[PDB]
RNA sequence: AAAAUGGAUGGCGCUGGAGCGUCGGGCCCAUACCCGGCCGUCGCCGGCAGUCGAGAGUGGACGGGAGCGGCGGGGGCGGCGCGCGCGCGCGCCCGCCCCCGGAGCCCCGCGGACGCUACGCCGCGACGAGUAGGAGGGCCGCUGCGGUGAGCCUUGAAGCCUAGGGCGCGGGCCCGGGUGGAGCCGCCGCAGGUGCAGAUCUUGGUGGUAGUAGCAAAUAUUCAAACGAGA
RNA sequence: CCGACCCGUCUUGAAACACGGACCAAGGAGUCUAACACGUGCGCGAGUCGGGGGCUCGCACGAAAGCCGCCGUGGCGCAA
RNA sequence: UUCAAGAGGGCGUGAAACCGUUAAGAGGUAAACGGGUGGGGUCCGCGCAGUCCGCCCGGAGGAUUCAACCCGGCGGCGGGU
């Protein structure tokens, strides 16, 4: 039933979570985005036991897997059907996304065209 | 383009590139050339001498076009006629010896520095240097002065 | 404060400079006045020499 | 050999030690050391525009005489060297001696990678602390100009909300659902009033305090009736 | 279950019985010119620069663009 | 009435702090925090089997044009005496 890619390998991620900012469940002007600490007598850049934990490079993920999804296939943003035609080759590699501000009445062409050309579709049930 | 400085790039840094210890306060030395006969007496004596004192005598009333002579030398003289007058000359071997005017071509003064190709050459000019008189006879020429 | 062996310099600036500045933006439409006046004279002395 | 809040071999507590001294076998565990995997940087005068191999300067086009040998040389065990070819096969010693527009399996000197955006792809080996500070890369972002997407759009733009699905080390982003009512974005270059936690920061708004402190200077009010929704 | 004292800043040294800070949204702080030194990139080359002015467009662009016996008056350089 | 009053005279949209209510969950070392697992709910996709797909060879079934080779026209690549 479902387009099958080429591969499968399995991927493995070193870390799951998120990195938040420090000091960001006391407050609310303070957000959950990483912002780098500079202080002098801060201890998550002295690096103490029991603390927010920093990313660095070592995290850095595998690279026959990087943006991919869990469905072996990468992912492409598309507006029309001229741009589409572009993804014929690469059928086994990649996958489409069509983007949030299409009309209705043009979804059900660009859906009809990858169907055929076996192109899968990422989000193939959205407006109706 | 503020977009390739480095004002860009010191945005969290919390100094923008000026210490903690010391800050980058307002005029911290003086203000201009001042202090060099007190502390920074040595700048002006290692990189800067001779700007004490005083010498020489005084020229009122100064006119710098009294003083003027425009200066050649002997290397830079045939470029001043074309091509057909030194090849003409050094041939059909009558005593030709060409004549050239520097006062057009806008010099004064002629300099001894190089050297130059046996051709009878005529020179006409204001002031002569006492080599550059030697080398045009030596080659076999003259020298002609004007007002 | 000097520093590491650059030239010694004096900038005539320790009066108002600022408020007696002098914009040459009007550097087009004085070359255009000039041709409506310069035609215009040669026209008023009609065969007579332009220059003068 | 004596101090003032109740009081500290860390504590409970221990006297064939859980004490003091000399000594054994067994054992425990650090981001250190070893083995492996994944990321980045650095170094190879690295490698690939299309053909040869892991010991020491290789290749053919080229004439007159032709084989059983070569390579008649170190108990050294030497880059040189010797039995996985040395003259193999087919017609009749003599001759042929097409041969990869494709031999035959790991070198093909006819042209080429599924790789060749050369600002690319591949391979090895070593390293990674960090304040002030210095440099680089930013397909991280904000507003506008020039070109360009035969771009998006009232069959619904911006903005806003979200126990929803997902990506990137991170900056940040893409989808899905609701509201809403008219404009907005991606690429190559240009430009700048360009990214906030603070500054007894400026302007506006809102909380605990808190239904609290209080409504106490100057002797004093009471009974009935009337208007009136109502004293 | 184990670990774990609140951020900024001065400081040899801060969890401090050292100052600032109730809470939220918006604004907010390394600029422009003039001159110099060096490094990089482009063009011509013992030469190289029209920036002032003039000839052509009424200026929709565009107060642009092109051009000059000005073509070098001159400035920096080639000699101390 | 108006598409719309979830546009009702300081009425475009309509954030946050701060409040009221409803649903779930929890409660003697102030709260909050990091790593690791567990439990429960809200939603996504199963499928109410998910048995995934593609080349050549063999087999049994049916079916209709051409190609194999010739001739005619048309177009293009290459060549060097
Ligand atoms: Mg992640
Ligand atoms: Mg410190
Ligand atoms: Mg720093
Ligand atoms: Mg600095
Ligand atoms: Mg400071
Ligand atoms: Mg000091
Ligand atoms: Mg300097
Ligand atoms: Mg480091
Ligand atoms: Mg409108
Ligand atoms: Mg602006
Ligand atoms: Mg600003
Ligand atoms: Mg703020
Ligand atoms: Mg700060
Ligand atoms: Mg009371
Ligand atoms: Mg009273
Ligand atoms: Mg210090
Ligand atoms: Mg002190
Ligand atoms: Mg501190
Ligand atoms: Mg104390
Ligand atoms: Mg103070
Ligand atoms: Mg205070
Ligand atoms: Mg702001
Ligand atoms: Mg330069
Ligand atoms: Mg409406
Ligand atoms: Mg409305
Ligand atoms: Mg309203
Ligand atoms: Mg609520």
């Amino acid at each position: 039933a479902a387009l099958r890619p080429l591969v499968k390998p399995k991927i493995v991620k070193k870390r799951t979570k998120k990195f938040i900012r420090h000091q960001s469940d006391r407050y609310v002007k303070i957000k959950r985005n990483w912002r780098k600490p500079r202080g002098i007598d801060n201890r998550v850049r002295r690096r103490f036991k029991g603390q927010i934990l920093m990313p660095n490079i070592g995290y850095g993920s595998n690279k026959k897997t990087k943006h991919m999804l869990p469905s072996g296939f990468r992912k492409f943003l598309v507006h029309n059907v001229k741009e589409l035609e572009v993804l014929l080759m690469c059928n086994k590699s990649y996958c489409a996304e069509i983007a949030h501000n299409v009309s209705s009445k043009n979804r059900k062409a660009i859906v009809e065209r990858a169907a055929q050309l076996a192109i899968r579709v990422t989000n193939p049930n959205a407006r109706l | 383009p503020s977009r390739l400085r480095k004002t860009r790039k010191l945005r969290g840094h919390v100094s923008h590139g000026h210490g903690r210890i010391g800050k980058h306060r307002k005029h911290p030395g003086g203000r201009g050339n001042a202090g060099g006969m007190h502390h920074h007496r040595i700048n002006f004596d290692k990189y800067h001498p001779g700007y004490f004192g005083k010498v020489g005598m005084r020229h009122y009333h100064l006119k710098r076009n009294q003083s003027f002579c425009p200066t050649v030398n002997l290397d830079k003289l045939w470029t001043l006629v074309s091509e057909q007058t030194r090849v003409n000359a050094a041939k059909n071997k009558t005593g030709a010896a060409p004549i050239i005017d520097v006062v057009r071509s806008g010099y004064y003064k002629v300099l001894g520095k190089g050297k130059l190709p046996k051709q009878p050459v005529i020179v006409k000019a204001k002031f002569f240097s006492r080599r550059a008189e030697e080398k045009i006879k030596g080659v076999g020429g003259a020298c002609v002065l004007v007002a | 404060a000097p520093s590491r062996n650059g030239m010694i310099l004096k900038p005539h600036f320790h009066k108002d400079w600022q408020r007696r500045v002098a914009t040459w933006f009007n550097q087009p439409a004085r070359k255009i006045r000039r041709r409506k006046a310069r035609q215009a004279r040669a026209r008023r002395i009609a065969p007579r020499p332009a220059s003068g």
